[PDB]
C-alpha cells in the first residue's frame, strides 16, 4: 500500500562503474524494469567508432606491412579495441605515423580537434629499424553493431580497408532487487542497477540516453488520450488627432478603453461623446 | 467452426472443401481445371471473350488462380460431373 | 510453413520473378530482367516476396523411408542459407539438426500445385499411415515442458488446505485470471493443487453429468475444478469444446488425446491445437529447470557391498571350476548368470535410491529420451559386454561412465560399439533391399471400387475369454480389430444386433461388443476380396492415415510396402533376416516338422535323431518323422509335450519355425495366411513397432494368388 | 611468438601455425556455455550462440579459393588474354588492368570477370536476325568469342595475388598452352546459422539461431552466456565427459585455492602439488585415462575464489542462477554453466547451399547434370517415386519425370509458357525412353509400340 | 536518430471490455522490452477499489455453510471476490446487504454509500429459501495490483471478520507476444501484440493510457538528470 513517488539515486564505485538505486517500486516490477533498462543500454546507446582504415604499403587485409612484426589482420583486430568519442557526425579522419624501432600504441595517433581518444596506452604494433607505419582511420557515429560495409558500396579505391563498427559505449550492465515482503502489505522492490562503460561516456549519461529512448515510445503510447474611424463621418478635431498621431482603425479603438483614449492632450469633449456613443452603437 | 482464422495457404479450410466433393483427388482435379480456365481467361481477356468465364468471386490484389478457384469451390459456385 | 533462403528461392523462382518484374515495368525486356536477376538488384526482392506468396513448394529428405518423407509447405523468405523446418515434422522426416540436409522441389502447373497444396500439406498429414498414431506429437523438449507444467507437486507453495475455526481454506481462486495474478506474485506456484472456478472449459463427463444434468452447456456456465493451474492452462490450449482432462500428461497420454482429437475433430483445428501445444511446451521447457550436472547423476551407496557379494560368488564358482567340477562353458554360463543378477540388483538399488525430481529421472519418465538401461549405464554399472563373436565376456565392467572406465573396460566396450556400428550399417542396406522387393511385388493392387459385395471374411479373436469368466482384452486389438469392416452382423446369444454389418468398428463398436460379451468376430479383409483387379474399399477397410474410409484410387499396395519396410532399421533368425526369409518363403533354418493328421503320437529317443509316429484316429495311415536333430527341444502346447498325447492335424510337434509351404499344403490357405501374418507381426512387435495387419494381409494376398497345375 | 632479444634453444617453437597457440594445438575456442533448453531454438541438437561471437570475430575463418584459366593454341590460331573484350560494357572492365587480369586487392562478387581472355572463333552460322542486329548497330567484325574467366556462381571476396605463367618467359607449360593464370580469392567468412559447431566429445550441432547479446541468459555478474546447448542430448548419448570438461573448464577459468588451514582435505591427499592454487584463466592438462577424479573436481568446484568482487556465481555442484534476457525474471532453478571448448567444423552452409532452375544437360540422355561443379539438379529417385505414388498424386510425378528432366520440347515450351503467363502445356514422351528403345533395338530385339 | 518510420499502435475490440493492440514497427529486440514492462504495469500499477474483508452473521467458527442459503461460505466468498466496485475515497468504506426469505440475492440489493459505485448489479450472489435471512457486511478500499488476504488486526473486536483476497487492479488478464513481420526489405524489425481483458469499471484504451503515464513518469524520473540526451525520433 505504497503511494509515494519513486526516486533515483546514484553511487559511483569507479570512474567507469556506477550503481543506481530506484526505490520504491511495485512488487515484481523491479526485475522487468531492470531487464528493460539493460536491454536498451546494451543495444541502443549511440556511440562512435572507426569504420575504414588505409595503410600506404598494403592493398587488402591479407597482406603484411614490411618491417613490422605485426600482421595486417591482427593489427586490425588490435585496432578493434579502440574507444573514442566524436562530436562531429560526418566521417572524420585521423592519422598515425611512426618510424624506427619501437612499440607503436594508441598514443602516437593524432586526433583532429573535436574528437577524443581515451585508451592511448593500448598496444597496436611493434616495428623494427626498417619498420615504418602510416595509417589513416576514418570515424563515424552510430549505434549497435554494423558489419564491414562493402568497398563497392562506396566509391572507395583499392587501398581502403573496411572494418566492422561497434558503436556501444556500454560494457556491462546488470541489476538486482531487494524485496521487503512484509505482512502489512507495505511491500516494495528496491532496484539496484550497476552499469560499467568502456571509459567513453559516463554511465550516468548512458542511462540518460536510455531513458530518453524509452520515454520516446512510452510517450507515443501516452498520446492515445476593422473600419477606419474616419469612415464613421467624424469631425475636424478627431480627424486631426487620428491623422497626426496615427490611429487608423476602429479595432484599436474598441481594444482601447475610455481611460486609455482620454489620456491624449487637447482632447475634445465632443470627441469623447462621439467615441462613447459610437462604441455603444458598434 | 471452433477453429480460428486460417492463415495463408490453408485459408479455405480443407474439410469444408471435402464435404463439397467426392474425394481428395476429385477436389484436386476440381481446383486444377478451374485454375486452368481462370488463367486462360486472364491471358485471353484482351481479345474477344471466349466460353471461359473469369473469377466469380472478387480476386485479391495479386491472388493465384488456384487460390481463387479454391475460394470459388468453398463459396459453392461451380458444379462438376465425374467420369 | 517452412523458411526458405532468399537466394535459394530467387534461383528456384527465377522465371516467375523475371516475368513479374517485366510486367511491373522494372525491366524493358527479358534480357534486362535476367541481367538484373543475376546481379541481384534491390528491386528484385520486393517482387520476389509477391511471387513466393502462397506458392506451395515440397521438401524431401533422403532416404524417403515412407510416404510422409516428402511433404509440401508454404515458404517464406528468411535471410540466411539454411532451410528452417518446423520442429514437429522432424519425427515424420526422421530428421535431426546435427547437420543433415534437405532438398526442395517446385511444382509448376495448376495440377501439380493443387496436388501439393491438398494431398501433401503437412497440416493435412498428422497420423502415421502405418500405425495410425499421430506423427505430429510434441517431441522431447515439448513433452518435457508439458510434463513439468502438468505434474502436481504435493506440499507446494500456494497449495489449498481446508481449515475451520480460525480461517477458511484460503486456497480457492475465483478465476484463472486471479490464479495467474497469484502465480505472477510469489504466493502461488504453477504446480500447486488448488480449487478454482472455471467458466470456459468443459468438465469431465462424470462431474459434468452429475452437476449439470442432461444439458452440459458448461463453456457458458461455471463450475468448480479441483486441479492445478498448469492443467487449466493446458485445457485452455486445448479446443474449447474438449472436456477437461485433469491428469499429469505423459507421452502416452498426449498421444491418446491427440489421437482422440484427430478422430472426432477437424484437421484444421487439430493442426492448430498441435501448434499451440508445441508453442506452450517449448515455452515451459526452459522453466522446467531440467539440466544435467556432475551432482545430478547419483551412485547407489550399496553398490560396493553388492559388487563384493557377487565377486565372492564369482570367486566361489571359479574355485569350483579350478577343482575340476565343471568345464569352461559351464563356468562362463555361471559367471554370466551371476553377473546378470548383479546388474539387476544394482539397477534396482539405483532406481530405489534415485529421487523422482532429478532431471535424469524426469527426462526418462516423461517419455522424451532414453530409458533406464541408459540411466544405469551412465550412473551405476554397464555390466556384461559382448565379445566380437557375440558371446559374453565372463569379467564385466564393474565401474560406470560417471566414475570413469579402465583401459580394458573401454577396450571391451569399444568391441561392442564397433560391432553395433557395423551391423546397423549393413542393416540399412538390407532393409532398403527388402522394401524395394516389397514395393515391386505389391505395386499391383490399388482400390478399384467402393464395394465388391462379398460375404466371406476372417475370424478375429477380439479379447478372448478367461477361465474364471470375464473378457480380458486381447493385447493386440489396434493392430487387428481396429479400423476394419464387419463381414456379418454381430449378435450376442442370438439376441439383439449389437453393431450392424459394414461398420467401421471403432472404439464405441469394440466397447459395445465387449459389453455384449462376444469375442469371435467376422471381418472383411483384402485376403478375401472378390474384385478381379485390385481390391474394393470396404474389404480393405478404413484408411488408417486419414481416419476415414479409403478412397477409390489409393495406392494401398505401395502404402503397405512402405509401412512394412520403414521400421526395418529398428530391427535387430529373429529379426530382419527372419522377416526376409518369411517374405521370401524359404525353408526355415530351424525346420520344425508339422503334423499331417489328427492322431496319437509316439516318440522314441533315437541315436541323436528321434523317431515320431502319428497314428490317425481313423482308417488313415501311420505317418513318420525320422531325420531330425537332437539340438531342437520339444514344443509345448495345450502344458508340456507328452508321449502318447493325441495331437491335432496341424500341431507343431517341435519348437522353432514351421515350413510355410508344408503348413499351407496341410491346412489350406487360411491357416497359412494366419501363420504368416502372426509371425511377421510378432517379429515386428518384439522390438516395439506396431503395424496394422492389413498391410501384411495385402502382401500375403499378393503372395497366394497362384496355383500349380498337376495334370495338363 | 618470440621477441627481438630473447634467446631460444633447440626444439623451441618460434612461430605458431594455423591451429596453434604458443606452440600447442588449438582447434577451437573457449566459450561460456549453459546446458539448459531455450525456447526450442536448440531443439534436437541445435546450438544457440551470442551475437558477440559474430562481433568480436571469435569464430571467423579465412577461406582462400583459386581459379585457373589457360590460353592454348587452337586450329584457328591462338587465344589471347586481353582486356579488350568484344561487345562488353566499360564499367565491368574497371577492375581489369592493361594486362587483362583483375588488380590485386579489388573486391569481386559473383558474375564478375577475373581474367580477360578471348579465343579465335572467327564466325559461325549467323541467323538473319543476328545479321540485322549487327548491321543496324554497326558492330565491327567482332571476330573473336570471349570465353573469359568468371567467378563461380555463389561466392565473392577479395583478391590476394596472381601468378602468371607464359612459355615466352621460359616457363614450362603443358604442350599446346602458351599462357597460364591463377587468381587467388579470399573470404573472411563469419559464423552464421547453418554452420556446424562441435565439441571434443561428439556433441555436434548446427546453429539454430544467433541471438542478440542483450537477449541471452546472464549470470548475476551480468556476463551473458556465449553458447547454449540442449540438455536432452547428453543423457541419451552417454557423453557425460563433456559436462565434466565444462565443470573443469569453469574451475580453471575462475581459478582456485584449496584452504590448507589444518592439513589438505581427504579428496586432495593424492592430488599433486602446484595444483592446490591456480590463478584465474589458468590452463590444466587432463590425461585421457590418468585424469582428474570426480572427488577432486568436486573439491575444486567447492574452492572457486570470486571473480572481481565478493561473489561466487557457481555453487558447490557446478550450477548457477541465470537471469532471462527477455522477460527479466530470474530462472526458477539453477542451471549448470561453465567453459567448454567449441570448434567450427568444415561444414559451412556457404559451401552447401545449392539451387537450380535451368542449366546444362547430359549428352547420351537429356537429364540435368549433378553436383555443385555443374549447375546441379536434384536426384528424384525410386524411393521418391514410391512416395509420390503412395500419395496418389500422379500429375506432379509426371511433371517431375517428363518436362523437368527428359522432354526437350517440353522444357522449352514450359519455359516459354512460364514466361509468357499461359498455363503449362501437356508433357510429351521422355527422351530416356526413346534412348532405351534404341538400345533394345541395337540388341537385335524387335521391340515396337502398337496404337491398337 | 530516426527509426525510418512512425511506430504506431492500433486497437481492435473483441468484446464489450476486451481489446487487442498492435504496436508496429519497433527497433529489433524492443518488442519484448515494451511487452513485458507494459504487461507488468497493467497488472500492478492501475489504481482501483476492491473488497478486503467480509463479515456474515450466523457463523462464528463454523465455516462449512450458513443457514437459509444453499451456497456455502467459500462459494459466497468467491462471488463477492468476483465483484467490481469503484471507490473515490482512500479510507475503507463499509457496505451492508440484507435480504429476507426466498429470493435471488444479487448485487442490485446492495446499498452503496456516497462516493462508491457498483458497476454490475446484475450478478447472482446467493439463493435464499426457507425463511432465509442473509446479512453481509463488506469492507471496500482502494489499492493497486493483487493483494492476498491479510490477517485481521481487529480479531477481538470483530471475531467474524473473514479477510479475502483483493483484486485491486481494474484489468483482469493481459498477455503479449511478438512477431517478425517485414524481415527482408525493412531489415527485420518486429511487432508487438497485446491482448487485454479488463473489468467494466474502465476500458482498455484508458487502461493503456494509464499504464502509459505510469511508465512515462517513471522513466522521466530516471531521465530528468541529464536533459541533453541523444535518442530516436518518431
Ligand atoms: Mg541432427
Ligand atoms: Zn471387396
Amino acid at each position: 500500500l505504497i503511494s509515494q513517488r519513486p526516486t533515483l539515486s546514484e553511487d559511483v564505485l569507479t570512474d567507469n562503474r556506477s550503481q543506481f538505486v530506484i526505490e520504491p517500486l511495485e512488487p515484481g516490477f523491479g526485475y522487468t524494469l531492470g531487464n528493460s533498462l539493460r536491454r536498451t543500454l546494451l543495444s541502443s546507446i549511440p556511440g562512435a567508432a572507426v569504420t575504414s582504415i588505409r595503410i600506404d604499403g598494403v592493398l587488402h587485409e591479407f597482406t603484411t606491412v614490411p618491417g613490422v612484426k605485426e600482421d595486417v589482420t591482427e593489427i586490425i583486430l588490435n585496432l578493434k579495441s579502440l574507444v573514442v568519442s566524436s562530436e562531429e557526425d560526418e566521417p572524420v579522419t585521423m592519422y598515425l605515423r611512426k618510424q624506427g624501432p619501437g612499440e607503436v600504441t594508441a598514443g602516437d595517433i593524432v586526433p583532429p580537434a573535436g574528437v577524443t581518444v581515451h585508451n592511448p596506452g593500448m598496444h597496436i604494433a611493434t616495428l623494427n629499424d626498417k619498420g615504418k607505419l602510416e595509417v589513416e582511420l576514418v570515424v563515424e557515429r552510430g549505434r549497435g553493431y554494423v558489419p564491414a560495409v562493402q568497398n563497392r558500396a562506396s566509391g572507395a579505391e583499392i587501398g581502403r580497408i573496411p572494418v566492422d563498427s561497434i558503436y556501444s559505449p556500454v560494457l556491462k550492465v546488470t541489476y538486482k532487487v531487494d524485496a521487503t515482503r512484509v505482512e502489512q502489505r507495505t511491500d516494495f522492490d528496491k532496484l539496484i542497477l550497476d552499469v560499467e562503460t568502456k571509459n567513453s561516456i559516463s554511465p550516468r549519461d548512458a542511462l540518460a540516453s536510455a531513458g530518453k529512448t524509452l520515454v520516446e515510445l512510452f510517450g507515443l503510447a501516452r498520446e492515445l488520450n476593422a473600419l477606419p474611424i474616419d469612415d464613421l463621418d467624424l469631425t475636424v478635431r478627431s480627424y486631426n488627432c487620428l491623422k497626426r498621431e496615427g490611429v487608423h482603425t476602429v479595432g484599436e479603438l474598441v481594444a482601447r478603453t475610455e481611460s486609455d483614449l482620454l489620456d491624449i492632450r487637447n482632447f475634445g469633449q465632443k470627441s469623447i461623446d462621439e467615441v462613447k456613443i459610437k462604441l455603444h452603437q458598434l | 467452426g471452433g477453429y480460428d482464422t486460417p492463415l495463408g495457404i490453408t485459408n479455405p479450410p480443407i474439410d469444408e472443401l471435402l464435404d463439397r466433393v467426392s474425394s481428395k483427388y476429385a477436389l484436386v482435379i476440381y481446383a486444377a481445371k478451374r485454375a486452368r480456365q481462370i488463367n486462360d481467361y486472364y491471358n485471353q481477356l484482351g481479345e474477344g471473350i471466349l466460353e471461359y468465364v473469369g473469377p466469380l468471386v472478387e480476386p485479391g490484389l495479386q491472388e493465384k488462380p488456384l487460390s481463387i478457384a479454391l475460394r470459388e469451390i468453398h463459396a459453392d459456385l461451380l458444379e462438376h460431373t465425374e467420369g | 510453413q517452412c523458411g526458405l533462403p532468399k537466394l535459394m528461392a530467387l534461383e528456384l523462382f527465377k522465371p516467375f520473378v523475371m516475368k513479374r518484374l517485366v510486367d511491373l515495368n522494372h525491366a524493358q525486356n527479358i534480357k534486362s530482367a535476367k541481367r538484373m536477376v543475376e546481379r541481384q538488384r534491390p528491386q528484385v526482392w520486393d517482387v520476389l516476396e509477391e511471387v513466393i506468396a502462397e506458392h506451395p513448394v515440397l521438401l524431401n529428405r533422403a532416404p524417403t523411408l515412407h510416404r510422409l518423407g516428402i511433404q509440401a509447405f508454404e515458404p517464406m523468405l528468411v535471410e540466411g542459407k539454411a532451410i528452417q523446418l518446423h520442429p514437429l515434422v522432424c519425427e515424420a522426416f526422421n530428421a535431426d539438426f546435427d547437420g543433415d540436409q534437405m532438398a526442395v522441389h517446385l511444382p509448376l502447373s495448376a495440377e501439380a500445385q493443387a496436388e501439393a497444396r491438398i494431398l501433401m500439406l503437412s497440416s493435412n498429414n498428422i497420423l502415421s499411415p502405418a500405425s495410425g498414431r499421430p506423427l505430429a506429437m510434441p517431441r522431447l523438449d515439448m513433452v518435457t515442458g508439458l510434463y513439468y507444467l502438468t505434474t502436481e507437486v504435493p506440499g507446494d507453495t500456494g497449495e489449498y488446505q481446508p481449515a475451520s475455526g480460525d480461517h477458511p481454506e484460503t486456497g480457492v481462486y475465483s478465476s484463472p485470471a486471479e490464479a495467474i495474478m497469484a502465480a505472477d506474485r510469489g504466493v502461488l506456484s504453477v504446480r500447486a493443487k488448488i480449487k478454482v472456478r472455471l467458466t470456459q472449459l468443459r468438465p469431465p463427463v462424470e462431474i459434468e453429468a452429475e452437476l449439470f444434468g442432461h444439458s452440459g452447456w458448461q463453456p457458458g456456465d461455471a463450475w468448480m475444478a479441483e486441479t492445478t493451474l498448469g492443467r487449466v492452462m493446458f485445457n485452455e490450449l486445448l479446443p474449447l469444446g474438449y472436456p477437461f482432462v485433469n491428469k499429469q500428461m505423459h507421452k502416452k497420454v498426449q498421444a491418446a488425446i491427440i489421437n482422440d482429437l484427430a478422430e472426432r475433430y477437424p484437421m484444421i483445428v487439430v493442426a492448430q491445437t498441435v501448434d499451440k501445444l508445441k508453442d506452450a511446451g517449448f515455452y515451459w521447457a526452459t522453466r522446467s529447470g531440467v539440466t544435467v550436472s556432475m551432482a545430478d547423476v547419483l551412485v547407489p551407496p550399496r553398490k560396493k557391498e553388492i559388487l563384493d557379494h557377487y565377486e565372492e560368488r564369482a570367486d566361489k564358482v571359479e574355485k569350483q571350476f579350478q577343482r575340476g567340477a565343471l568345464n569352461h562353458d559351464e563356468r562362463n554360463e555361471a559367471l554370466v548368470e551371476i553377473w546378470k543378477e548383479a546388474t539387476d540388483e544394482v539397477g534396482q538399488a539405483l532406481r530405489e535410491h534415485y529421487p523422482d525430481d532429478n532431471p535424469i529421472i524426469t527426462i526418462v519418465d516423461s517419455g522424451a529420451t532414453g530409458n533406464f538401461t541408459q540411466t544405469r549405464t551412465l550412473a551405476g554399472m554397464k555390466g556384461l559386454v559382448t565379445n566380437p563373436k557375440g558371446e559374453f565376456i565372463p569379467r564385466p565392467v564393474k565401474s560406470s561412465f560417471r566414475e570413469g572406465l579402465t583401459v580394458l573396460e573401454y577396450f571391451i566396450n569399444t568391441h561392442g560399439a564397433r560391432k553395433g556400428l557395423a551391423d546397423t550399417a549393413l542393416r540399412t542396406a538390407d532393409s532398403g533391399y527388402l522394401t524395394r522387393r516389397l514395393v515391386d511385388v505389391s505395386q499391383d493392387v490399388i482400390v478399384r471400387e467402393h464395394d465388391c459385395q462379398t460375404e466371406r471374411g476372417i475370424v478375429v479373436e477380439l479379447a478372448e475369454r478367461a477361465p474364471d469368466g470375464t473378457l480380458i482384452r486381447d493385447p493386440y486389438i489396434e493392430t487387428s480389430a481396429y479400423a476394419r469392416t464387419l463381414g456379418t452382423d454381430a449378435v450376442d446369444e442370438a439376441g439383439n444386433v449389437i453393431v450392424e454389418r459394414g461398420q467401421d468398428l471403432g472404439d464405441p463398436e469394440i466397447d459395445a461388443l465387449l459389453a455384449a460379451g462376444i469375442t469371435q468376430v467376422k471381418v472383411r479383409s483384402v485376403l478375401t476380396c472378390a474384385t478381379s483387379t485390385g481390391v474394393c474399399a470396404t474389404c480393405y477397410g478404413r484408411s488408417m492415415a486419414t481416419g476415414k474410409l479409403v478412397d477409390i484410387g489409393e495406392a494401398v499396395g505401395i502404402v503397405a510396402a512402405q509401412s512394412i519396410g520403414e521400421p526395418g532399421t529398428q530391427l535387430t533368425t529373429g529379426g530382419l533376416p527372419r522377416v526376409q526369409e518369411l517374405f521370401e518363403a524359404r525353408v526355415p533354418r530351424g525346420k520344425a516338422p508339422i503334423a499331417d493328421v489328427t492322431g496319437r503320437v509316439r516318440l522314441e529317443d533315437g541315436e541323436r535323431f528321434y523317431k515320431i509316429t502319428i497314428v490317425p484316429d481313423d482308417g488313415g495311415e501311420e505317418v513318420v518323422y525320422d531325420k531330425i536333430s537332437k539340438r531342437q527341444r520339444l514344443r509345448v502346447f495345450k502344458r508340456v509335450l507328452s508321449d502318447g498325447d493325441h495331437v491335432e492335424v496341424g500341431q507343431q510337434l517341435m519348437e522353432g519355425s514351421a515350413d510355410p509351404h508344408e503348413v499351407l499344403r496341410v491346412q489350406g490357405p487360411r491357416e497359412v495366411q494366419i501363420h504368416l501374418v502372426r509371425e511377421v507381426q510378432e517379429v515386428y512387435r518384439a522390438q516395439g513397432v506396431s503395424i496394422h495387419d492389413k498391410h501384411i494381409e495385402v502382401i500375403v494376398r499378393q503372395m497366394l494368388r497362384r496355383v500349380t497345375i498337376i495334370d495338363s | 611468438i618470440v621477441d627481438a632479444g630473447d634467446r631460444v634453444e633447440a626444439g623451441q617453437v618460434i612461430a605458431d601455425g594455423p591451429c596453434t597457440d604458443d606452440g600447442e594445438m588449438a582447434l577451437g575456442k573457449n566459450l561460456l556455455v549453459a546446458i539448459m533448453p531455450w525456447e526450442g531454438h536448440n531443439y534436437e541438437d541445435a546450438i544457440i550462440l551470442s551475437n558477440r561471437l559474430v562481433e568480436e570475430d571469435v569464430l571467423t575463418s579465412i577461406h582462400i579459393e583459386e581459379h585457373e584459366i589457360d590460353a592454348r593454341d587452337t586450329k584457328l590460331g591462338a587465344e589471347e588474354i586481353t582486356r579488350d573484350i568484344p561487345n562488353i560494357s566499360d564499367e565491368v572492365l574497371a577492375d581489369l588492368d592493361e594486362r587483362g587480369i583483375v588488380r590485386i586487392g579489388a573486391e569481386v562478387r559473383d558474375g564478375d570477370i577475373l581474367v580477360g581472355k578471348v579465343t579465335p572463333k572467327g564466325e559461325t552460322e549467323l541467323t538473319p536476325e543476328e545479321r540485322l542486329l549487327r548491321a543496324i548497330f554497326g558492330e565491327k567484325a567482332r571476330e573473336v568469342r570471349d570465353t573469359s574467366l568468371k567467378v563461380p556462381h555463389g561466392e565473392s571476396g577479395k583478391v590476394i595475388g596472381i601468378r602468371v605463367f607464359s612459355r615466352e618467359d621460359e616457363d614450362e607449360l603443358p604442350a599446346g598452352v602458351n599462357e597460364l593464370v591463377r587468381v587467388y580469392v579470399a573470404q573472411k567468412r563469419k559464423i552464421s546459422d547453418g554452420d556446424k559447431l562441435a565439441g571434443r566429445h561428439g556433441n555436434k550441432g548446427v546453429i539454430g539461431k544467433i541471438l542478440p547479446v542483450e537477449d541471452m541468459p546472464f549470470l548475476a555478474d551480468g556476463t551473458p552466456v556465449d553458447i547454449i546447448l540442449n540438455t536432452h542430448g547428453v543423457p541419451r548419448r552417454m557423453n557425460i565427459g563433456q559436462i565434466l570438461e565444462t565443470h573443469l573448464g569453469w574451475c580453471a577459468h575462475s581459478g582456485w585455492k584449496v584452504d590448507a588451514a589444518k592439513g589438505v582435505p581427504d579428496w586432495a591427499a593424492r592430488l599433486p602439488d602446484e595444483l592446490l592454487e591456480a590463478q584465474p584463466n589458468a590452463i590444466v592438462s587432463t590425461p585421457v585415462f590418468d585424469g582428474a577424479q570426480e572427488a577432486e573436481l568436486q573439491g575444486l568446484l567447492s574452492c572457486t575464489l570470486p571473480n572481481r568482487d565478493g561473489d561466487v556465481l557457481v555453487d558447490a555442484d557446478g550450477k548457477a542462477m541465470l537471469f532471462d534476457g527477455r522477460s527479466g525474471e530470474p530462472f526458477p532453478y539453477p542451471v549448470t554453466v561453465g567453459y567448454m571448448y567449441i570448434m567450427k567444423l568444415h561444414h559451412l552452409v556457404d559451401d552447401k547451399i545449392h539451387a537450380r532452375s535451368t542449366g546444362p544437360y547430359s549428352m547420351i540422355t537429356q537429364q540435368p547434370l549433378g553436383g555443385k561443379a555443374q549447375f546441379g539438379g536434384q536426384r528424384f529417385g525410386e524411393m521418391e517415386c514410391w512416395a509420390m505414388q503412395a500419395y496418389g498424386a500422379a500429375y506432379t510425378l509426371q511433371e517431375l519425370l517428363t518436362i523437368k528432366s527428359d522432354d526437350t520440347v517440353g522444357r522449352v515450351k514450359v519455359y516459354e509458357a512460364i514466361v509468357k503467363g499461359e498455363n503449362i502445356p501437356e508433357p510429351g514422351i521422355p527422351e530416356s525412353f526413346k534412348v532405351l528403345l534404341k538400345e533394345l533395338q541395337s540388341l537385335c530385339l524387335n521391340v515396337e509400340v502398337l496404337s491398337s
